[PDB]
């Protein structure tokens, strides 16, 4: 009797080992991810193309009367060009007038890769945009594909139902 | 997917019972997941279950106590709690809310699945034609099990119900003369019981064939009208996707329906019996519905929602909407057990919807059938038998009646009793049956043809 | 058979308790009829006459208490039980009312 | 021609800016175009039922307006094929979606649009001719059992311009072409009927016509007739569904139609596996048992509004076909399914309840659902006679006779099959009581009775004596032990335990029970009840003479005719046909004859 | 003061289309049983319905002088005496190889007319056994059986369109019982099909049932089939 | 003559169940009526619940089913639903609400009057006492009927009340030492039972003096509720003006509380016992006591209101607050029905308060009275002895046991079994009475005085 719960009790432990070796991985991947974002963020003539899509997709989602764009305060003349572009679009796209601010006294911490919140006029409704929270956002809903894609697909499945 | 950034709210319009009521909310969507952070940074969940205008109504899972009014954040997932399932979710234990508590990682999904399910359509759905051999005489015999049949054990406060379900874990096979994945939601119970079943199952070397949510007597009383559904949804995917004999075992239902029953109170719902909402029917059945094997795949998912009857009242709402949707019930009391039988299994009041088209000619033996259907009529006879003599005395009794109480004492000791580890076959019950039956004239045995008797009576 | 079958009632708490406590009576009654008997039995030992008239009082008695009693019993907690069951429909209509009423005045405000 | 979502609260969804709208009209709720049907009417907002889940419904969702009500598709292509309680084909489903669940807002026809039917008209209707409503003007040979009858829909009417010559069409040609004045309509072989609005009749008929079931109790004590309307108040495991099951099987119906509301998945399975294997031999060939029924799931795990729709849609198809000259007799396993839908929708709706919770306009629901039972004269020159029988089980919790549903369904059927779960316990099946149970149908079918039996009504007569004499003693007997019965009190209560265990109870799951034909019911029980009278008359005509013949020497005398009488049921009579069958029974009362002379 | 008439069962609309439909459908129906309208004696008796048709008649004319009294609105009436008729047909054109006499067609009217409730009678009940005979063999395979039932029900029709079915006449009576049995017995009995085909050849007094009764072909194959079981 | 035309409003504010709402009404009146024109051009009408300010609610009798909120046509008629009535509604059949469905034509209007009822004056209410000879020996014995009386009957469901109501109809007539119209209301009837009815009263040859109002099972719900008042409208106008004696048969007030029930719900009223209306009673009322004689008439009314008792129980609201209401019951049993007793009545529960003055010297026989009371003591005594029986047995009873229980059996075979198709006197009827009586010694007859014993007894 000893000796197979003993036994048990060991494969237990070496699956969960396997099991967050595989999560570690993961882990490297996601936090690389992270750096290759911050590397495309430090290229203005893209960084910028971001920010006029992240912060008109922020305001289309909030549908307010008055934005307050909030942002790291490095990356303030880019948002403000962001914003510039967007409410000329917004006022096509929703067919109402929308006052945009960006507020110059709160700012995102200044280790966030990038990319905006907007808050409404009382700042009870906000949309977060920023760069992490797009990539866990995303990076949750792909993990299906990711984990088929670094290790393989399971064979024992063979309806998608 | 779903690309565009959720939106956080701090618009709490107010808080009543476990339910609270959000305002100014963007487009809300019914029976979406909400996500909420109390002023001091416990993190909690819900999910809303009603919308109207710009108001939303979110049930919060591990309770509304410090739930704030104007610090409180919110935000909204944006879809229904579909929950993360993989293949080697077998050999991890989980809580009530799906998340791993064995100091293993998260779930890496192999896909997300919808938690409330989908109906199975029933021009696809097959017919059970397989039979489960539980090793048990008491049900082998009478009270057969089908694989992808539905069969809670009706018991009561006290019983050896979680030894008789630990023992079918380990002992169920065929009578094909096979490894089961087992998913346990344990769900409403002290630590003992759920530590009992889990070193049973690692005591019994399978382990890595085990899937287990718990969800503790004293965890939220919300997240235990969603561990069912955990369990099931997993089983789904094994069985359905991966084509895995799942066999799923739900701990005492009335915590799952006295859990629904404090949300139905809050929600104002009209009840039906004992308080129980007018709906609990329909919410079982999608618990318990999520079994049976589907045509074209090797799949097949097999129930025993065991139940706690309260006050041993059969005709409460749990063990009577229960029994409506199950194919019949094991049935264990009190009468047995005080007596030391185990396992304490009472056939009389028990039956198997599915047993008719597992047993007989070409499944177990051809005299199957009738040798269930007359043990049955002896034992109820000698019931009546004993509620007779119990008032006019052994002495107003002729040889009829006590050939019967004959009978009833022998067979409770040589069909019923076994013991934990006793594994008998199919075939070794029917065999043990005729032993019995054997004790009575061919005249007396009514509901056997000759066609029958005169073969195996003479043994 | 299992219960008498009265509908249940305030009425049949009352009738089926009056009716309990005569057969908890007659039934002690008769307990001691047989006491007497088996003791003046026992005393003798016109015999056979006293061993008939013990079995028919102890057979009675066995009846009152495995049979009429216990459907009796059952019969009561029936009765209680759905009668608890009216008792909840009613509330559950009450406050509904009183809902209604309370939505009806904030509206008016 | 939209509304939008504006709150939902399960399967009850407010939607606004729908002032148009009629009540019990349809509409289209959410992306996915969600199935509902509008209950309430609040200024321009609509309070709509909808019979899928709501789950990812938004506020804001367009909802269609649509102006025709609740209906369901009538025509062929309806016969072998199994419809979900909203008239969506569930192997057209499972053959276009190649999945395994039902998807949410699956738009399917009905009746497919693809097979080519076998059509021939009446060949009594030329140009110019006047035809009326239910007039038949061709038939499709759906299949050797049915001929499906093509009718001019009810409130249609005109002289015919254009009839389609022999020939194959599909259902999305055109048949039939009438003008009334000036407006023409273009009919083909399917017609739309609002499964809310009963189709009118000729003249509703009294029934005087047995409806044959495959059971000896259920038949023998309990009739049921053509046309009539049944219960079967059955606590779980007392086998309603397996009567219900039996009855479907094997009965002198054309038509079935089988609602699964709120039923277990499994039992929709089970009637698709083995009904295919059944035979009913028409004019000397075997056919399948498929072809002459139809059946609707909506399983007890499916959207709970589906159950109010699939009693309606069932009980329009089976009037569809009582006008086509047919006798049909639907079922419908549950019925407190129904009543529960519209108890948990009511509550949605924050309604006023009556009794335990239930709407008070259930007892208006069942009603106006039973009462569309019946044999009748059907619209149509043709002249058709047809019938709908309902037989309706209902669920009581805890098997309490006492419950809203159970109360106002015996209030309206005329026929209880009360089953007791004492009984099923026992395996005493059928679990009928017997003694609670009754048919009002009795005197309507005496006539019948005489006509082809004449010896069943005595028969009858005497065997529901028998059964109550019984229980008059038992409940004494319990408290006296069987001491001052009389001998011809035990063998009453001898023969009624005979009448019990052979007669009352009977194996469905065997090949001698499964179905009993009525001349071995009649058969066996005129030998049991001439067994009651010569065991009487023996006691009788002894009990003052100088040696009296109790129980127990007639039943040492006579023990083999004891048994011989108990192994009556074990028949067979697919392979030992009616001459054996009644020639062994006639045997087994010579034999009782004989053994009597030489007792008395 | 009409919202909701609902005369005996049908919304009045409905109730005045049925009649319109009544009066074409016995039109239709003399016509058809009749085309050179030599039964007059039934002709005059359905003169009142018959004047509203075989005329050019709008439905809307009809439907209009239904509302206004001016033809046999009585819808209950009205089925009664189409029944009488219907059946009629369906008598006729069940046995078209053999008319009737004249004669004889008005008898038979005359005797269903007088019965207080046709559609129970035994002349519903024949005509729906013989029907099942002649539907059965309007499309079948040359069998054995096949072959029997044609020639047992052609004399069946015979016998029919001489006498009728007023009278219980033992010839058609015998012919009734053993067509339904053969027709019931199984397709592969074949044993019990040539018992039960050649008793009663030879029960039947003729010395040639089938003599005129079917063509020379049929007899034939008839013969022949029966010559063909007795070969081996 | 009301010479103004009438508005007609498309300002619909909402509709919920069998209700209308509807605002921007000018000067609502109450209980007014209004005729709906539904989009399709369907006509049905209605009758005012209540009015508030510009709002009225509108109760529909045919049914909401397809009314809108924008289309539906609201014509407000300026009156209350006052029924055309004439002396020649006698041999016709109308509908619930009062239409023909015969095939004749609409009623030709001879007046009109208020179908609520106009109150009589007690001080010139003509009391009742000529008895009413039925034919039935458990009602023209004991519980007579005299014209003028209320009596319904109680049943549960099953039980042979139509069969009995019918007998009572033709049968009907004076205690002789001519005969009745009849207005029958039928609510919530089966075809089954409607054709029963309609023609038991042809093969009769009745029609000539019969009156349907026929509001069938399948026929709408709401419209039931006035159909009562429709009946008894038309019977007070042939009673009171046209001086003839009427029998009104009401087939079921139990589906007319149901009626009632569903509008009281629909309305959001507070209920008292079992959900009915708390205001039931006065509902009852207004219709059970349009009976009775006026002074300066020859006419009169006499009741006879049919109840199916739910639950087979007789303190259900609907019969506890008709027995508060009517002058006695007849109560048709099961336990009678179920031994194939025909008419099944049970005469300890029923009374008749009227009986105890419309019997006696002068209207029946000189003994009367005293035979009823002592056959009803004899017979309650006979179900004392049984309830002892089924404890004690047959062996355990005394000789006046035995005399009671013998005079129970041949009681129930002799005086109440009779048969639907033969009548028997008020004099036939007392000397059966008094062969039953004269089973016992004359000692034993305890409630009849000596001077009564003497004439009869020994006959
Ligand atoms: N008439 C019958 N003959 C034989 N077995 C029966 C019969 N009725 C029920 N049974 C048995 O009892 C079981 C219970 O019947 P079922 O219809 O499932 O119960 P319910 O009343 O809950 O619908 C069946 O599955 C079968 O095994
Ligand atoms: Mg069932």
């Amino acid at each position: 009797q000893q000796k197979k719960i003993q036994m048990s009790n060991l494969m237990n432990q070496a699956r969960l080992k396997v099991l967050r070796a595989r999560d570690d991985l993961i882990t490297d991947l996601l936090n690389e991810a992270k750096q290759r974002l911050s590397k495309v963020v430090k290229d203005t003539t893209r960084y910028q193309v971001l920010l006029d899509g992240l912060v008109l997709q922020g305001l289309y989602q909030l549908l307010e009367p008055r934005m307050i764009v909030r942002c790291r305060k490095q990356d303030f003349p880019l948002v403000k060009a962001a914003v510039q572009k967007a409410i000329p679009m917004y006022k096509i796209a929703t067919k109402k007038d929308v006052d945009v601010q960006i507020d110059l006294e709160a700012y995102l911490p200044e280790d966030i890769a990038g990319g905006v919140e907007i808050y409404n006029g009382d700042r009870k409704i906000k949309v977060s945009n920023t760069l992490e929270s797009r990539l866990d956002l995303i990076a949750q809903q792909m993990m299906p594909e990711v984990r088929g894609a670094l290790f393989g697909a399971n064979a024992n499945r063979k309806f998608l139902d | 997917y779903l690309s565009q950034p959720r939106l956080t709210y701090k618009t709490v319009s107010g808080v009543n019972g476990p339910l609270v009521i959000l305002d100014h909310v963007k487009f809300p969507r019914y029976a979406e997941i909400v996500h909420l952070t109390l002023p001091d940074g416990t993190k909690r969940s819900g999910q809303v279950l009603e919308v109207s205008g710009s108001k939303a109504v979110v049930q919060v899972f591990e309770g509304t106590s410090g739930i704030d009014a104007k610090k409180t954040s919110c935000e909204f997932t944006g879809d229904i709690l579909r929950t993360p399932v993989s293949e080697d979710m077998l050999g991890r234990v989980f809580n009530g809310s799906g998340k791993p508590i064995d100091r293993g990682p998260v779930v890496l999904a192999e896909d997300f699945l919808d938690i409330m399910g989908q109906p199975i359509n029933p021009q696809c759905r097959i017919y059970p034609e397989e039979m489960i051999q539980t090793g048990i005489s008491a049900i082998d015999g009478m009270n057969s099990i089908a694989r992808g049949q539905k069969i809670p054990i009706f018991s009561a406060a006290g019983l050896p119900h979680n030894e008789i379900a630990a023992q079918i874990c380990r002992q169920a096979g065929l009578v094909k003369k096979e490894n089961f994945a087992i998913v346990f939601a344990a769900m409403g119970v002290n630590m003992e019981t759920a530590r009992f079943f889990k070193s049973d199952f690692e005591e019994n070397g399978s382990m890595d064939n085990v899937c287990l949510f718990l969800n503790l007597a004293n965890d939220p009383t919300i997240e235990r009208i969603i561990t069912p559904r955990l369990a099931l949804t997993t089983a789904e995917f094994l069985a359905y996707q991966c084509e895995k004999h799942v066999l799923v075992i739900l701990t005492d239902m009335s915590s799952y329906a006295e859990a629904l029953r404090e949300v139905s109170a809050a929600r104002e719902e009209v009840p039906g019996r004992r308080g129980f909402p007018g709906y609990m029917y329909t919410d079982l059945a999608t618990i318990y519905e999520r079994a049976g094997r589907v045509e074209g795949r090797n799949g097949s998912i097999t129930q025993i929602p065991i139940l706690t009857m309260p006050n041993d009242d059969i005709t409460h709402p749990i063990p009577d909407l229960t029994g409506y949707i199950t194919e019949g019930q094991i049935y264990v009391d009190r009468q047995l057990h005080n007596r030391q039988i185990y396992p304490p299994i009472n056939v009389l009041p028990s039956l198997s919807r599915l047993m008719k088209s597992a047993i007989g000619e070409g499944m177990t033996r051809k005299d199957h059938a009738d040798v269930s259907n007359q043990l049955y009529a002896c034992y109820a006879i000698g019931k009546d038998v004993q509620a007779m003599k119990a008032v006019v005395g052994e002495e107003a009794l002729t040889s009829d009646d006590l050939l019967y109480l004959e009978f009833l004492q022998k067979f409770e000791k040589n069909f019923i009793t076994q013991g934990p580890y006793e594994n008998r076959t199919v075939y070794e019950t029917l065999d043990i049956g005729w032993q019995l039956l054997r004790i009575f004239p061919k005249e007396m045995l009514k509901r056997i043809p000759q066609s029958t008797l005169s073969e195996f009576y003479p043994r | 058979k299992d219960r008498i079958e009265i509908f249940p009632s305030r009425m049949a708490q009352t009738i089926m308790k009056a009716r309990l406590k005569g057969a908890q009576t007659g039934r002690n009654l008769l307990k001691k009829k047989s006491d007497a008997l088996t003791l003046r039995f026992r005393q003798i030992l016109s015999f056979v006459t006293l061993d008939e008239a013990i079995k028919i009082t102890n057979r009675r008695v066995n009846a009152i208490e495995h049979v009429i009693i216990p459907r009796i019993e059952r019969t009561l907690a029936y009765i209680i039980t759905e009668l608890d069951e009216r008792e909840r429909e009613e509330f559950y209509r009450l406050k509904k009312i009183q809902e209604k009423k309370k939505i009806i005045k904030e509206k008016s405000e | 021609t939209f509304g939008y979502v504006h709150g939902v609260s399960g399967p009850v969804v407010t939607a606004c800016d729908m002032a148009g709208a009629a009540m019990y009209e349809l509409v289209r709720v959410g992306h996915s175009e969600l199935v509902g049907e509008i209950i309430r009417l609040e200024g321009d907002m609509a309070t709509i039922q909808v019979y899928e889940e709501t789950s990812g419904v938004s506020v804001g969702d367009p909802v269609l307006r649509t102006g025709k009500p609740l209906s369901v598709e009538l025509g062929p292509g309806i016969m072998g094929a199994i419809f979900d309680g909203i008239q969506r084909p569930l192997s057209d489903i499972s053959s276009q979606t190649q999945s395994i669940y039902i998807p949410r807002g699956v738009n399917v026809s009905a009746l497919s649009r693809d097979i080519k039917w076998e059509f021939i008209p009446s060949k009594n209707l030329r140009v110019g001719s006047h035809i009326t409503g239910g007039d038949i003007y061709g038939i499709v040979n759906e299949n050797s059992l049915i001929k499906h009858k093509i009718m001019l829909p009810p409130r249609s009417r005109g002289s015919v311009t254009y009839i389609a010559p022999p020939g194959n069409y599909d259902a999305s040609d055109v048949v039939l072409e009438l003008e009334f004045e000036g407006v023409k309509e273009k009919l083909s072989m399917v017609q739309v009927w609002p499964v809310r609005q009963v189709r009118p009749v000729t003249e509703k008929l009294p029934a005087n016509h047995p409806l044959l079931t495959g059971q000896r109790v259920l038949d023998a004590l309990f009739p049921c007739v053509q046309g009539g309307t049944t219960a079967i108040p059955g606590a779980f495991g007392c086998g309603k569904t397996v009567i219900s099951q039996s009855l479907s099987k094997y009965s002198n119906s054309d038509v079935i139609i089988y609602v699964g509301c709120g039923e277990r998945g499994n039992e929709m399975s089970e009637v698709l596996r083995d009904f295919p294997e059944l035979t009913m031999e028409v004019d000397g060939k075997v056919e399948s048992i498929m072809k002459r029924t139809a059946l609707v799931a909506n399983t007890s795990n499916m959207p709970v509004a589906a159950r109010e729709a699939s009693i309606y849609t069932g009980i329009t198809l089976s009037e569809y076909f009582r006008d086509m000259g047919y006798h049909v007799s639907m079922m419908a396993d549950s019925t407190s399914r129904w009543a529960e839908a519209l108890r948990e929708i009511s509550g949605r709706l924050a309604e006023m309840p009556a009794d335990s919770g239930y709407p008070a306009y259930l007892g208006a629901r069942l009603a106006s659902f039973y009462e569309r039972a019946g044999r009748v004269k059907c619209l149509g020159n043709p002249e058709r006679e047809g019938s709908v029988s309902i037989v309706g089980a209902v669920s009581p919790p805890g098997g309490d006779f006492s419950d809203p549903v159970t109360s106002a369904t015996l209030g309206i059927v005329q026929v209880f099959w009360g089953l007791d779960k004492k009984l099923a316990q026992r395996k005493h099946f059928p679990s009928v009581n017997w003694l609670i149970s009754y048919s009002k149908y009795m005197r309507a079918l005496d006539e019948y009775y005489d006509k082809h039996f004449t010896e069943f009504v005595p028969l009858r007569t005497k065997a529901k004596e028998i059964l109550q004499e019984e229980e008059d003693l038992a409940e004494i007997v319990q408290l006296v032990g069987k001491a001052s019965l009389a001998e011809t009190d035990k063998i009453t209560l001898e023969v009624a335990k005979l009448i019990k265990d052979d007669f009352l109870q009977q194996n469905g799951y065997t090949p001698y029970d499964r179905f009993c034909p009525f001349y071995k019911t009649v058969g066996m029980l005129s030998n049991m009840i001439s067994f009651y009278d010569m065991a009487r008359r023996a006691v009788e005509t002894t009990a003052q003479s100088d040696n009296k013949i109790t129980w127990s020497i007639i039943r040492e005398h006579m023990g083999e005719i004891l048994y011989k009488l108990s192994s009556m049921k074990f028949k067979d009579p697919v392979k030992d046909g009616e001459a054996k069958i009644k020639a062994d029974y006639a045997q087994l009362l010579e034999d009782m004859q004989n053994a009597f002379r030489s007792l008395e | 003061i009409k919202v909701g008439i609902k005369m005996g069962g049908l919304t009045s609309e409905q109730y005045h289309s049925q009649v319109v439909g009544k009066i074409g459908y016995i039109a239709r129906c003399m016509q058809t049983i009749d085309p050179e309208n030599n039964l007059k004696k039934i002709r005059e008796d359905y003169q009142d319905v018959l004047i509203w048709a075989e005329k050019n008649y709008r439905f809307e004319e009809i439907l209009e002088a239904s509302k206004s009294g001016k033809c046999p609105n009585d819808l209950d009436a009205l089925s009664r005496r189409s029944l009488i008729l219907q059946e009629l047909l369906r008598l006729v054109s069940s046995i078209s190889p053999f008319k009737m006499k004249l004669d004889l067609i008005e008898s038979q009217y005359e005797k269903m007319k007088q019965h207080v409730n046709l559609w129970k009678s035994d002349y519903h009940v024949k005509l729906n056994q013989l029907n099942q005979l002649t539907d059965y063999l309007k499309n079948a395979a040359p069998t054995p059986k096949n072959n029997f039932l044609r020639a047992m029900t052609s004399v069946l029709q015979m016998q029919i369109a001489q006498y009728g079915i007023t009278e219980d006449n033992e010839g058609i009576n015998q012919l009734f019982k053993l067509g339904l049995h053969l027709l019931a017995m199984a397709n592969e009995k074949i044993d019990e099909q040539y018992h039960l085909f050649k008793g009663y050849v030879k029960d039947q007094p003729e010395e040639s049932p089938f003599e005129g009764i079917l063509p020379a072909e049929d007899q034939k194959i008839l013969v022949k089939t029966m010559i063909d079981y007795a070969m081996p």
